[PDB]
């Protein structure tokens, strides 16, 4: 069947930037249509770049033969430079002594309507997140829970970091069952800098209760350096517009945010832990 | 005992070598030049020392339009088979006075490589210096990082050290 590694979400109504089969034991590759390689025992790098007015939407690599190893233990594919939403990325994939062949297809969508709000949301986001996994709750306090079937890492206390299908995910802080989803916001590449902030309504029925962040970021190594995302100030009832700043060690490529509102919320959410 | 000369290129396809002589002396240098649209891989400026081999990697001119690449045409060895697709095999063999060490025939693998080692033309006087022998033994046995000998998880390895009691040296209980 093959080992399929995914970056981004596949769309059935789009076109592919290119598609090529690569012999991973070749030294070096064949420069197909003008793209360079770097092949080693432990690494395979494709310095792909396109000459079309479009932005990368997804990447899928199929490795042969199929080897029974879970793909959620570590990360295999990542665009070292650029990534999803750009026109080119330096795609790095780490090989094994058994994998000897690869089949790389890359998809791009027109740069005009270069948005991903139509594929990462789904039909009902109330019970299912972007990962496609259902929400699980606990009866101790009627709130959410934690998932332990994917790749996660922590740096400080009460820090959540998830990585799946090239998606980096975080939740601040926790979500209640009775809350009703309002809407979402997206950030394009042209609106992304080293540091940037957001402004959200926090009045009447738009009282902020829970937020989640999904993004695509670059890596300078197999182990990434997570951005330092921290809330500034207090999202209290007095200040009508709540704000949040982002500090990044590595430049981001895409950003998606979902808004959860509950008028009965007190503006603070933290377990009885120390 | 004859003067040390150096193997003449039996062929250098898709390019030229400068200069061309019936025999090459010690420390003589050749510049390997490719034709147009062929990319060079290996040492262009090659001088062959007293060991009898040219310094550096074998110079190859490749166009990069096949499943696998040109395996090269080593000096003194001549290649039969210009097809570099999959399941295609090429044949290597040496000229008069030269013995082939490597693969008599290399078949392109489904991974994108060739099955076997790169052939070379050798003589009776030629010996491999201990330093490169140790380097190649380490490269084949270990994996560079330092170096390590990895194995399958929950697995071990076995070594079979085999010696010859021939009537050549066999002195003082394998001294050394
Ligand atoms: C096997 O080959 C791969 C490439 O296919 C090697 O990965 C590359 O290794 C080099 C050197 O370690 C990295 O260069 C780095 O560049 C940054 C840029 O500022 C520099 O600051 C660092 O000091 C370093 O020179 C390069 O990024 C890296 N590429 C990838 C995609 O990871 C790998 O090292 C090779 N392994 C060996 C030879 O054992
Ligand atoms: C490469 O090396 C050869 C041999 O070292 C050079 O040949 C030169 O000229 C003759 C022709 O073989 C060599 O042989 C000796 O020459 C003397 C005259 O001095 C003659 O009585 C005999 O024929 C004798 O065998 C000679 O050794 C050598 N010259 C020198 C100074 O050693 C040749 O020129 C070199 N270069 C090339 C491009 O071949
Ligand atoms: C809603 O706003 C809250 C207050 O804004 C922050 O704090 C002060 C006012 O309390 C803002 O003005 C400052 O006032 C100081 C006097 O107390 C001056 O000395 C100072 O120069 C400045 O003018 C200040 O700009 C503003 N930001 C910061 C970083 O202090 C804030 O506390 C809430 O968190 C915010 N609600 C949110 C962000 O959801
Ligand atoms: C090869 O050597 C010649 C002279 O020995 C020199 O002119 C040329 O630049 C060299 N080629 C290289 C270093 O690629
Ligand atoms: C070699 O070994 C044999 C027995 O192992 C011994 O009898 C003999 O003396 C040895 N030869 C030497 C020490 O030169």
């Amino acid at each position: 069947d093959g080992d399929e590694y995914f970056i981004g979400k596949y769309k059935e109504k789009d076109e592919t930037l290119f598609f090529a089969s690569y012999g991973l034991k070749r030294d070096p590759c064949q420069i197909v249509l003008g793209y360079k390689c770097s092949n080693n025992q432990t690494h395979f790098v494709l310095n792909f770049k396109t000459n079309k007015k479009s932005c990368i939407s997804a990447i899928k690599l199929t490795s042969y033969p199929k080897i029974n190893q879970n793909s959620d233990l570590t990360r295999n594919l990542y665009c070292q430079t650029g990534g999803i939403g750009t026109d080119n990325c330096k795609l790095v994939f780490k090989k094994r002594k058994r994998q000897i062949a690869a089949n790389i297809e890359i998809y791009g969508i027109p740069a005009k309507k270069c948005s991903f709000k139509d594929r990462y949301i789904g039909a009902d986001p109330l019970h299912v997140d972007s990962y496609g996994l259902s929400y699980q709750f606990d009866q101790e306090h009627g709130w959410n829970l934690e998932r332990n079937n994917i790749f996660k890492d922590t740096r400080f206390s009460t820090e959540v970091f998830y990585h799946k299908n090239g998606l980096f995910n975080t939740q601040i802080t926790y979500l209640a069952e009775e809350d009703s989803f309002s809407e979402a916001r997206e950030i394009t590449a042209k609106d992304i800098k080293k540091k940037f902030s957001i402004i959200l309504p926090n009045e009447e029925y738009k009282r902020i209760s829970f937020l989640d962040v999904y993004w695509f970021q670059e890596t300078m190594r197999k182990k990434p350096k997570y951005p330092y995302i921290h809330y500034n100030g207090e999202c209290s009832n007095e200040n009508k517009t709540c704000e949040l700043v982002f500090d990044t060690d590595e430049l981001m490529t895409y950003a998606l945010v979902k808004v959860f509102t509950n008028p009965e919320s007190d503006g603070s959410r933290l377990k009885e832990e120390d | 005992c004859r003067a040390i000369h150096c193997p003449r290129p039996h062929d250098f396809e898709n390019g030229e070598y400068w200069p061309r002589s019936p025999y090459y002396n010690v420390s003589d240098e050749i510049s390997f030049h490719c034709y147009d649209g062929y990319t060079l891989r290996g040492s262009a400026n090659r001088t062959c020392q007293v060991n009898g081999r040219w310094s550096g990697q074998t110079a190859i001119c490749d166009n990069g339009a096949g499943y696998c690449s040109n395996p090269g045409i080593p000096i003194g060895t001549r290649k039969v088979g210009s097809q570099y697709r999959l399941e295609d095999s090429v044949t290597y063999h040496c000229s008069r006075g030269l013995t082939l060490r490597g693969s008599q025939r290399r078949t392109c693998q489904e991974g994108g490589s060739w099955s076997g080692t790169e052939p070379s033309c050798q003589d009776s006087f030629m010996y491999d210096t201990p330093q490169e022998v140790a380097e190649a033994f380490l490269s084949s046995l270990t994996e560079t990082i330092k170096r390590k000998i990895v194995l399958d998880p929950s697995g071990s390895m076995n070594i079979y050290l085999v010696l010859d009691g021939s009537d050549s040296i066999g002195a003082s209980n394998f001294t050394g």
